[PDB]
């Protein structure tokens, strides 16, 4: 991420304030805001995107 | 853990929609096979 | 000429809920998602408590809480001494038998997870135990309960 | 009239509800069959609110 939006302040911001740590943990947060109410799975957050 | 504490979350919610609700609570209660079946009858 | 139909259970009028301020909720203090939850079937609520039962019987449900709670960490204990013998078990077999200097450290850490996740249950039902307790000794009227 | 749709639902869900209440049914359907009939009154009363 550093690699590519690494040019500008406010990415190097986001990516420090961002507090998310991990591909699963992002996947997981994503699924949990996206589709809430059912039970949050690895299968329904990669596929769901 | 999180994800268990996400469940949790989850089932605590509304989902307004009639029918998303209705849904939701229908499947609480898993299906059974068919020796299940014969006893549940004969206690009926 | 205006008929009538006799609904076989109460409704409430939707102006007095959805009209923001919602009056009902105003006038029985309860949050308009409450209300939203409990008319719309939700999650219960609380209409009364006896509170002089509650106090007077808030020592022997205690001593039956108690006995419950003694049972709990009984088979809880119980399962401590299962994976105690089933961890010297798991010794025995890695220092008398000959195997990786690890895999005996593998297995003995396996069944000290197994053991963590006895210990997870058991935390599970002392939660389930005593937020129930607790959410008895403050139960009053108007209180919302989700997760029937 | 538009109206008569509306109150049609109200009443057939009001008699579906006191079969079902005679019957005897477990509380899933009773309920969701409470929720529907108060949907129906609110929705005679004030559609999409």
């Amino acid at each position: 991420i550093v690699e590519r939006f690494g040019f500008s302040e406010i990415m190097r911001s986001t990516l420090e304030k961002d507090n998310t740590v991990g591909t699963d943990e992002a996947l997981l947060d994503i699924y949990r805001k996206l589709r809430p109410g059912e039970p949050p799975t690895k299968e329904s957050a990669q596929t769901l995107l | 853990e999180a994800l268990r504490q996400a469940r949790k979350d989850a089932e605590l919610t509304a989902s307004a929609d009639s029918v998303r609700a209705y849904l939701k609570q229908i499947g609480k209660v898993a299906l059974l096979n068919a020796e299940e079946e014969v006893e549940l009858a004969k206690r009926i | 000429r205006m008929g009538h139909i006799e609904l076989a259970a109460p409704v409430t009028h939707i102006w007095y809920f959805k009209g923001v301020p919602s009056r009902l909720g105003y006038l029985l203090d309860l949050a308009p998602k409450d209300l939203e939850k409990i008319i719309y079937f939700a999650a219960y609520v609380i209409t009364s408590v006896d509170e002089e039962m509650r106090h007077n019987e808030l020592s022997t449900l205690e001593a039956e809480m108690a006995v419950e709670r003694k049972a709990v960490e009984d088979q809880r204990d119980g399962e401590l001494e299962a994976r105690a013998q089933k961890l010297e078990a798991d010794l025995a077999e890695l220092e008398a038998e000959g195997a990786k200097a690890d895999a005996r450290r593998k297995v003995r850490d396996g069944g000290e997870r197994e053991m963590r996740q006895i210990r997870d249950r058991a935390q599970r039902e002392l939660d389930r135990l005593e937020d129930i307790w607790s959410t008895f000794t403050k139960l009053a009227p108007k209180q919302l309960i989700v997760d029937e | 009239s538009d109206l008569n749709d509306l109150y049609r639902r109200v009443i057939n869900r009001n008699n579906r509800l006191k079969r079902l209440i005679d019957l005897g049914a477990p509380e899933i359907i009773v309920n969701n069959e409470k929720r529907m009939l108060q949907e129906s009154v609110d929705a005679l009363f004030d559609n999409g609110r």
